[PDB]
């Protein structure tokens, strides 16, 4: 009495195609659970059906075929999760890829939890410095806050989450436990070349140790790049949930949506708008509902997300584009006017938001940029408005001197994340006029050799105005009194 | 009687009955479950199997998995003991002080009140914002709408709302969230309490709060709008309160349904929608409304799928209010805030009958010199200011400046704009308004008309710019 | 103006 | 007044070319709207 | 194994088999044909069914004819003996010079190289295209992709690579005929003998030829990438070469999957196209690379249907580009050829850390200008440029010096430009560019600048010009 293969815990495939497995049997499973292949290959139970279970495999379903005995393993899809993930290269499922050795992991977590509800959750206050001025000083990112980054093929959406993963190095090198951020990459539908390029420049910035990257690529099955997302929030959690502080880059959620919609299709779920399930907001609100700031009574921890979308011919409106908008806690949204004019960041002032606003920036960027956001809004318009100097007044000669003075202070290079009294020193001087007769052409120039003068000589107001974490009276004086003079020298 | 699950796709269960099929709109319970598992029955497939939507997670739900049919639809706490708390789309407190303790159950299912049961009474309600005040007055009891794409103002407004009103209103305020942002419900409600319009100690709550957001599966979100409608129509019947709704954001009901649909096997209609869009929003929407007995002020955030107003969705409940507030991101983008487009909004009430003349002619007085200035930008774009007329350059004057005056800081935003919120009476509106029209202010720049609360901050601010 | 280059020559 | 007159020949037949271009785009663009609303609502519909 | 011919539609065949169920990917062997018929495994329908691809015209074939599991998946001669010489999807010869003698045989469908297995060494790759080295310079061992909408230059682009690197490289070649003109294979063999790079008489052929076009059933077309991509494996791992991989076209490819798909009777994506198209196109072109082992330098033109790039095919071949040309029809109607998109072709490389500052200050600085001219067009387009600023008229005239000297003359297309070809060394186009932009050249026409290699020729244009 052979009694191995039953039908309740055990299944055999009855027909396998485009990486769906009908399976029959397995009267036993669970919706979401993972199931096993002869061939050592891992599936999920997505539609339970009353004569075969729909399993979607999670690898190249080339090794199965009709027949073939399917396996339950009793458990809802989960992975490894801990402080040993940290400077390792995960797939979407935990293994390794760095072929640097197994995990040495202690935990695991379900990939699919819903996020915490109302009670668990507490405002979100403590800053989420980028080392980007522009995003750090017009569209503010705080703990436990979702803040997406948006925009065409090539506009720099990556950069702006590479940046922000090697300037926490300032924090996780320091000895403050709770200002450090541990940072994890999820690569989805993106090219391992590519991501191999990514592992490379965090290693040389020494960023790696506290990151860890979850890839799903290109030629992975549609249903690791499906979950991958998941898979890596989970891994955040676990940070989250400890009173410990994560920060995760969904890189991007375009390629997921089109994996989610391809496995979906082939499990013969109708088409919806756009062709992609009707639930793709659902896939997405799911996911970034995650991302949290917990109240001291679940250990003040918090996971933050940056998720990136790509748009087309520039179109933010786009149904996809507007669906992730209307989660996240704000947009970054990059256009490549911009950045071919010569604004890198190609940040779109206007258009970008932040839904926590000056509550996630310190009292000192807080003081310098307070009102600049809808000033500079104010100045697109008419820059606008006078692309023909329509007998202007002077209430708006000022506006165009400052808005273009502002506009060069805000620009930045790649790789270079500045620290915050940094970035205070470089708004003040602008926000209060001291440039407004300088030639914007050298603002660019004055703001190297000004930022080398007061990090050299004067790092005693540096690090009062980073250490009192505002701008006291006092500090303000040495201030003026430093960009007045250093300015006119350098005027000579 | 007890089903069992014979098929789990996402969010819809099929279930068999062997005896007593529960009829459509029943609640069903699902068995073994560490957390109640609530379905609806959608539909009758034939053969003893109802098809029905989850109103919450499916994962881990087995075929063959025991139901018991509850015998009606999903009931929840009605009644005063609802004030100061936080509910489920199924009734269930979510915020940890325990049960709640009602004398009634109601059903969130309900029939919307007959012809003869309406009400005609049309009084203005001032909210202390410029745009809406003079061009598109809400009114008392009346139905309004926030129309808006994603990040345009929708729920700010909402918030100063709840402040300029909310806070004063001498009766109930039921605030239910819909499909929105979970960091959200938690500022709300953190906030009701600071400002005591929620009381945790005492019964001096004066706003019960129900949520279903973004991070539930489409069956709560096609539902949470009506557990937070039926607690409010309570007030209205049950107590003859006067009662504020406030629903943010109620596309997403509709979002809700068409998520399943396809799942309920419908052929599509238009832009992916399901069939039945509008008849499911009209048995909601008529609901949502004051009567001889109560009277509800209904103000519904609604989201415009990709800035579309045309959209199946935004398009259909345009007919559902009488008074429409419809933000911009076109104007947002200047950074005009609030966003309200003055061209397209309106309000039932802007009659002279009923508002007054002077109201009347400033109003319409403020829309022909900006529909006069918005024909005029595409073409002095292109050729230029010289040719016009100095009759039409001092439209262009006006109009500018207008545009201007209608921006406020509000005070729910000043961790955005940077500036102390105004909230500005009516009348000081009006005549503020008046005064531009009348050339009273040809002379100062149009910054100086740029975000302050009355006209004399701008005259003010004209002279702190005046250097 | 709208007559070309009349001032602009002149000016040049 | 002879360049003004001049510029202005120009201007005005370089605007009336562009109305019958942009007029030209506008039916295209009104015709494949409608096609490809429909053709979206038949797959969605052979599905089931 | 012997199965049975159940129905055909088109190319999918769908065979029963008795005794042993072939796998997914195997090929079969048609039986009672005058020629070789290979048909596919795709998928397990169930009941001992299984639906295939058939590699070649499915006319004649019957219901309950014979089919013979041939035991693996089409597998070709590989080997350096497949140098010099042109040959199928199924790996036969067809240039009637008798069988490639080949020691060992690759089967077509292969894993892709791992991640521990991947390289980032980044080395620019000069071409002495002004355009493409300037603005998106391509790169050793890295994946160059050429997007064009009909007749916009593709082709005439990848023969001038073959002329300008191919021609002169160290190592071997491989070009894949995939949907495109026969006449082509027929132009490209011809040539490729002439300039000695395909000798028939001894074994010094540099390029192996590999075809399957326009004339094809789908299943030829869908799989002669994966053939093509065999052929350069084998240089690259075992031989640890450096290949250079030309493609014509791969939008072919995924076309061709889109032509079966509903044979296969799945659900359609958007705009008809398979749902499986990303994945088809991730686990073929994630074989197309440089690795630890070898390195492949892969030339792709990807044609771009309707000169929509937002179609599913090209919008989905960006991601797994290292450099992009996009050919514009817009350009090529003003004349200006290389009909290549300034503001819309890019390149990893484009970094001051591996280009040098110079070259990266006068590529943006040339991006700049013809952005900022790009924006007043609407503009000049009603009213022409008198209403403009005097320094606005500086950057129109600059930036349509700088247009026109973006453009060049091609040997490939001497015939049609009607002047000698010319290659620009990359230190005469930074150089020639960095005057224009300096106003070291504001004295001459724009004329002086069309269709000429270095600046020193663009000055001379305009003594000629008088």
């Amino acid at each position: 009495a052979d009694t191995s293969v039953d039908l309740e815990e055990t299944g055999r495939v009855l027909s396998i195609g485009d990486g769906i497995a009908r399976v029959h049997g397995l009267r036993n499973v669970q919706a979401e659970e993972m199931v096993e292949f002869s061939s050592g290959l891992k599936g999920m139970s997505l539609n339970l059906e009353p004569d075969n279970v729909g399993v979607v495999v999670f690898g190249n379903d080339k090794l199965i075929k009709e027949g073939d005995i399917v396996k339950r393993t009793g458990a809802i899809v989960d992975v490894p999760v801990g402080e040993e993930l940290l400077g390792r290269v995960v797939d979407a499922l935990g293994n390794a890829i760095d072929g640097k050795g197994p995990i040495g992991s202690k935990a695991r977590r379900r990939v699919g939890l819903k996020a915490p509800g109302i009670i668990p959750r507490i405002s979100v206050r403590e800053p989420m410095q980028t080392g980007i001025k522009a995003v750090d000083s017009l569209v503010p990112i705080g703990r436990g806050q979702r803040e997406l980054i948006i925009g065409d093929r090539q506009t720099g959406k990556t950069s702006i989450a590479i940046d922000t993963i090697i300037n926490q190095k300032r924090f996780n090198d320091g000895t403050d436990e709770k200002k450090k951020l541990y940072c994890i990459y999820v690569a989805i539908g993106q090219k391992r070349s590519t991501v191999a390029q990514l592992v490379k420049r965090l290693t040389d910035a020494d960023a790696m140790k506290y990151t860890i990257v979850v890839s799903a690529t290109a030629s992975d099955a549609a249903p690791l790049q499906y979950l991958a997302p998941y898979s890596g929030c989970s891994m955040g959690e676990y940070f989250r949930d400890n009173g410990k502080h994560a920060l995760i880059i969904y890189d991007d959620l375009s390629k997921q949506a089109v994996a989610y919609r391809q496995m979906s299709l082939l499990l013969r779920r109708p088409p919806g708008r756009e062709a992609y399930p009707g639930d793709v907001f659902y896939l997405h609100s799911r996911l970034l509902e995650r991302a949290a700031k917990m109240n001291d009574a679940f250990g003040g921890g918090s996971l933050t997300a940056l998720p990136v979308i790509e748009t087309q011919a520039g179109d933010v409106s786009a149904y996809i584009p507007t669906n992730v908008i209307s989660i996240t806690d704000g947009q970054i949204f990059l256009e490549t006017e911009l950045f071919y004019k010569g604004i890198r960041p190609a940040i779109n002032v206007g258009l970008s938001v932040s839904r926590v606003g000056s509550a996630a920036q310190t009292r000192a960027m807080k003081q310098v940029a307070g009102t600049m956001k809808l000033e500079l809004a104010q100045y697109r318009e008419v820059a606008a408005f006078a692309q023909f100097g329509s007998d202007l007044d002077a209430a708006t000669q000022q506006l165009l001197s400052r808005g273009v003075r502002l506009t060069e202070l805000l620009k930045q290079g790649q790789y270079s994340p500045m620290a915050i009294e940094e970035q205070v020193a470089v708004i003040y001087a602008g926000v209060r006029g001291y440039l407004d007769k300088l030639e914007p052409s050298k603002i660019t120039k004055f703001e190297n050799a000004f930022l080398s003068h007061v990090i050299s000589q004067h790092q005693a107001l540096l690090s009062k105005i980073r250490t009192d974490g505002k701008i006291s009276e006092e500090s303000d004086a040495k201030l003026k009194e430093i960009v007045t003079n250093f300015l006119a020298g350098f005027e000579a | 009687t007890t089903g069992r699950i014979v098929a789990v796709i996402g969010a819809v269960v099929d279930v068999q009955f062997d005896e007593g099929l529960p009829p459509i709109l029943n609640a069903l319970e699902v068995q073994g479950r560490e957390t109640r598992l609530v379905l609806e029955v959608a539909q009758h497939l034939g053969e003893s199997t109802v098809r029905t939507i989850a109103m919450d997670g499916t994962e881990g739900l087995v075929r063959g998995q025991k139901v018991l049919d509850s015998g009606a639809p999903i009931r929840i706490p009605v009644g005063p003991e609802t004030l100061g708390r936080i509910m489920n789309v199924i009734g269930e407190p979510i915020d940890e002080r325990g049960p709640i303790k009602t004398k009634q159950f109601a059903a969130i299912h309900a029939e919307a009140p007959e012809f003869v049961e309406m009400s005609v009474e049309q009084e203005i309600l001032v909210t202390g914002i410029k745009v809406v005040d003079l061009l598109a007055p809400y009114a008392k009891g009346g139905k309004i709408g926030l129309f808006g794409g994603a990040g345009v103002g929708k729920t700010v407004l909402i918030m100063e709302l709840i402040n300029n009103v909310a806070k004063a209103h001498g009766g109930y305020s039921v605030f239910a969230g819909v499909g929105e942002r979970t960091r959200e419900g938690n500022d709300l409600y953190h906030e009701m309490i600071e400002s005591g319009v929620i009381n945790l100690k005492d019964a001096t709550s004066k706003v019960a709060l129900v949520y279903g957001q973004m991070n539930e599966p489409p069956g709560a979100r096609a539902r949470v709008a009506l557990t937070g409608l039926t607690v409010a129509e309570y007030f209205r019947d049950q107590e003859g309160q006067d009662v504020l709704l406030f629903i943010d954001n109620i596309f997403r009901f509709t979002q809700a349904g068409s998520e399943v649909s396809a799942l309920l096997g419908r052929i599509p209609s238009a832009v992916g929608y399901q069939p039945t869009l509008a008849t499911d929003m009209g048995t909601m929407q008529e609901r949502i409304t004051t009567t001889k007995k109560g009277s509800i002020t209904s103000v519904q955030a609604i989201y415009v799928p990709a800035d579309d107003l045309t959209d199946p969705a935004p398009a259909t409940t345009f007919a559902h209010l009488d008074a429409t507030t419809v933000l911009s991101r076109a104007i947002a983008e200047l950074g005009i805030y609030p966003a309200v487009d003055p061209l397209d909004s309106t309000s039932r009430i802007m009659d002279p009958n009923i508002v007054g003349s002077e109201h009347y002619d400033v109003a319409r007085g403020v829309q022909k010199i900006l529909q006069d200035y918005k024909s005029l930008q595409d073409i002095i774009a292109i050729l230029g200011m010289d040719e016009l007329s100095e009759e039409d350059k001092l439209t262009v004057s006006r109009a500018r400046k207008i545009q201007r005056f209608l921006s406020q800081p509000f005070q729910v935003a000043e961790v955005f704009t940077g500036h102390l919120g105004k909230l500005v009476p009516l009348k000081e509106t009006i005549k503020g308004f008046q005064q531009i029209l009348a050339g009273e202010y040809d002379h100062l720049p149009e910054q100086a008309f740029y975000m302050v609360g009355p006209i004399e901050e701008a005259v003010a601010k004209a002279d702190k710019l005046a250097e | 103006g709208l007559c070309g280059a009349i001032h602009s020559s002149v000016a040049k | 007044q002879s360049a003004r007159m001049t510029a202005m020949d120009n201007a005005s037949k370089n605007a009336s070319e562009m109305i019958d271009k942009l007029t030209l785009t506008f039916n295209r663009t009104r015709q494949a709207v409608i096609t490809k609303e429909l053709i979206e609502i038949i797959s969605g519909a052979a599905a089931l």
